[PDB]
RNA sequence: CUUUAAAUCCUUUAACGAGGAUCCAUUGGAGGGCAAGUCUGGUGCCAGCAGCCGCGGUAAUUCCAGCUCCAAUAGCGUAUA
């Protein structure tokens, strides 16, 4: 409904590997990979796939956790690709649902 | 009991023995394995540096995350977790930093949604979490 | 907002009020004194559920 | 080696349940009419009452015309009496079971102040008693929990050095004397 | 707000034959009016509620919950009672409870611990009451003990107008229900128990039914 | 002054020594177990509380602060045999 960015201790991160127990694995866009965790809120109100724009959250004493806060569609993550917060080495390859 | 004979004493206090061994607190509070795998050798409180900050997440009924240190004692080498019991208190801890940490409430045995912890953390710095948390001492700067 | 999870963040944000300034508290007998009389000879005979302390319903 | 003692004993027992409500009502009723400060009183009044009270069971399970029984039994008995809570009436083995709480708490030397008619009330009386006003016997008592005797309750009067009784006057009294000299002069 | 008594024993005892609940007792004869036992005791019997517990029957279109009350109901001096009664309603469950427990009281008697001085205090025997898995003994005690049990067992023995007593009990004792009624069955076998104080042969005097039948046949058809 | 090898401590005793008698009593709680607010403001499954049931999802009786109340009282709470 709302464009809301990135902040402090908050970025951008692309999903790799989609696990169970509640926790995926995620790519960031500072190039180290780390081991996320699914919020209370994200984990049967929304569903979670693979290769998605989703907001990670850091964490200030250890550097191998993370969490995910929420999740662009189509249409607000290649607006926000349009203004420019990442490597252009990745890619989004068409994330929206199917038919 | 069974043998009501008036010379059969031997064998109801060999068969009180046997199932009195047959126990189980009896059992953990006679042989030397339960409080030789105590990683406080059975004492109250112990000291240790801590190495680390881990945040471990609570079990299914309720979603949070509770934030705890990880200390290796001095007095036997082993590596033990500990929480930080109140609120906004793990920042007055940092790396490299002695601890005195204490039992957490159940006897060697996990407390409520904190999976894996059985120790808690007292003083910090040669000085008490309950001072530095309501605002009476300050860390020796 | 920040991160999901700061440690003492709530106690951080919260407002800061100010203690005020009262009378001091009498302890000892004549607070047990004070007590039994506001509990026992200050009562008036009552029917229903018997009012709390703090009940302020 | 030292030549010490060692030998000391609690005087109290705390009781079963920590928070009950109709134990919390008498106790307050207790404190509040005999004029006590704290909860350890009425419970070291009430162990000594309960260790009267097993000694007396634990004769009473006995049979009659045993020697050691008549003897410390006459010896709990001349004790009872002496100290004002049985009377020549009830001199029974059995009658020791009968006792209260508060004919222990009625020979306190607090409430025998309030009876005895010089003070206004009992929390004035544990006053009086504290700032050392009163005597026993050519001898005063600074104490409230000090439990008197049938022969000696007919001599409690106030103590000769104190202003109640006839003597040097306190020293509000003086520095307000002092005052009206300076002001009158 | 009147008498209509439909049991010639409600009649009876309004037309001011029977003096006492005393008879009554010695005949064994069954009460169904429950304002007889308020006629003869009155303000003397005070009651309060023990617990209110909800039981729960599942339907087709979810639970239908039922409030059942426990009430304790006896002179301090004497007789004691209990009742049981569940509806929908919390205060109609707890009056249907009151006029259930004041139908059925018993009388418990008191004895002596040694000496035969002064006024009955404790329990004369060792009785036994026994329901579901829950036992309950009373032990007689000294003068001066005082009641040493759970409260709801000390509550209906300080009703019961027993001033001392030993208790041990065995069981499930976190259900109330099951604990009330062993105890109220332990306090109620005060009377089947032969002690030799009463071994001489009684005499039957005559029943009411007998007494009074000229006037019941005048009083009522 | 007494005590004491000589002192100190206690007791005795003259001169001073309390009105909000500032000469100012703390420690744990307030859903049940277990005595005691369906109070107010803030965060909003976050922070955290919780020995056990469980409490927090943008109207919290349990979190964080103020008021009020409750248990013991120069004492109270916590961890281990």
């Amino acid at each position: 409904r709302e464009l809301v960015f990135k902040e402090d201790g908050q970025e951008y991160a692309q999903v790799i590997k989609m696990l169970g127990n509640g926790r995926l694995e995620a790519m960031c866009f500072d190039g180290v990979k780390r081991l996320c965790h699914i919020r209370g809120k994200l984990r049967k109100k929304v569903w979670i796939n693979t290769s998605d724009i989703i907001l990670v959250g850091l964490r200030d004493y250890q550097d191998n956790k993370a969490d995910v806060i929420l999740k662009y569609n189509a249409d607000e993550a290649r607006s926000l690709k349009a203004y420019g917060e990442l490597p252009e080495h990745a890619k989004i390859n068409e994330t929206d649902t199917f038919g | 009991g069974k043998c009501r004979g008036l010379r059969t004493a031997r064998k109801l206090r060999s068969h009180r023995r046997d199932q009195k061994w047959h126990d189980k607190q009896y059992k953990k509070a006679h042989l030397g394995t339960a409080l030789k795998a105590n990683p406080f050798g059975g004492a109250s409180h112990a000291k240790g540096i801590v190495l680390e900050k881990v945040g471990v997440e609570a079990k299914q009924p309720n979603s949070a995350i509770r934030k705890c240190v990880r200390v290796q004692l001095i007095k036997n080498g082993k590596k033990i977790t500990a929480f930080v019991p109140n609120d906004g208190c793990l920042n007055f801890i940092e790396e490299n930093d002695e601890v005195l940490v204490a039992g957490f409430g159940r006897k060697g045995h996990a407390v409520g949604d904190i999976p894996g912890v059985r120790f808690k953390v007292v003083k910090v710095a040669n000085v008490s979490l309950l001072a530095l948390y309501k605002g009476k001492k300050e860390r020796p700067r | 907002h920040g991160s999901l999870a700061r440690v003492g963040k709530v106690r951080g944000q919260t407002l800061k009020v100010a203690k005020q300034e009262k009378k001091k508290k009498r302890t000892g007998r004549a607070k047990r004194r004070m007590q039994y009389n506001r509990r026992f000879v200050n009562v008036v005979p009552t029917f229903g559920k018997k009012k709390g302390p703090n009940a302020n319903s | 080696p030292v030549a010490r003692s060692w030998v000391c004993r609690k005087t109290y027992v705390t009781p079963r349940r920590p928070f009950e409500k109709s134990r919390l009502d008498q106790e307050l009723k207790l404190i509040g009419e005999y004029g006590l400060r704290n909860k350890r009183e009425v419970w070291r009044v009430k162990f000594t009452l309960a260790k009267i009270r097993k000694a007396a069971r634990e004769l009473l399970t006995l049979d009659e015309k045993d020697p050691r029984r008549l003897f410390e039994g006459n010896a709990l008995l001349r004790r009872l009496v002496r100290i004002g809570v049985l009377d020549e009436g009830k001199m029974k083995l059995d009658y020791i079971l009968g006792l209260k709480i508060e004919d222990f708490l009625e020979r306190r030397l607090q409430t025998q102040v309030f009876k005895l008619g010089l003070a206004k009330s009992i929390h004035h009386a544990r006053v009086l008693i504290r700032q050392r006003h009163i005597r026993v016997r050519k001898q005063v008592v600074n104490i409230p929990s000090f439990i008197v005797r049938l022969d000696s309750q007919k001599h409690i009067d106030f103590s000769l050095r104190s202003p109640y009784g006839g003597g040097r006057p306190g020293r509000v009294k003086r520095k307000n004397a002092k005052k009206g000299q300076g002001g009158a002069g | 707000k009147e008498w209509l008594p439909v049991t010639k024993l409600g009649r009876l005892v309004k037309d001011m034959k029977i003096k006492s609940l005393e008879e009554i007792y010695l005949f064994s004869l069954p009460i169904k009016e429950s304002e007889i036992i308020d006629f003869f005791l009155g303000a003397s019997l005070k009651d309060e509620v023990l617990k209110i517990m909800p039981v729960q029957k599942q339907t087709r279109a979810g639970q239908r919950t039922r409030f059942k009350a426990f009430v304790a109901i006896g002179d301090y001096n004497g007789h004691v009672g209990l009742g049981v009664k569940c509806s929908k309603e919390v205060a109609t469950a707890i009056r249907g409870a009151i006029i259930l427990a004041k139908l059925s009281i018993v009388p418990v008697r008191r004895g002596y611990w040694g000496n035969k001085i002064g006024k009955p205090h404790t329990v004369p025997c060792k009785v036994t009451g026994r329901c579901g898995s829950v036992l309950v003994r009373l032990i007689p005690a000294p003068r001066g003990t005082g009641i040493v049990s759970a409260p709801v067992p000390k509550k209906l023995l300080m009703m019961a107008g027993i001033d001392d007593c030993y208790t041990s009990a065995r069981g499930c004792t976190a259900t109330l229900g099951n604990f009330a009624k062993a105890t109220f069955d332990a306090i109620s076998k005060t009377y089947s128990y032969l002690t030799p104080d009463l071994w001489k042969e009684t005499v039957f005097t005559k029943s009411p039914y007998q007494e009074f039948t000229d006037h019941l046949v005048k009083t009522h058809t």
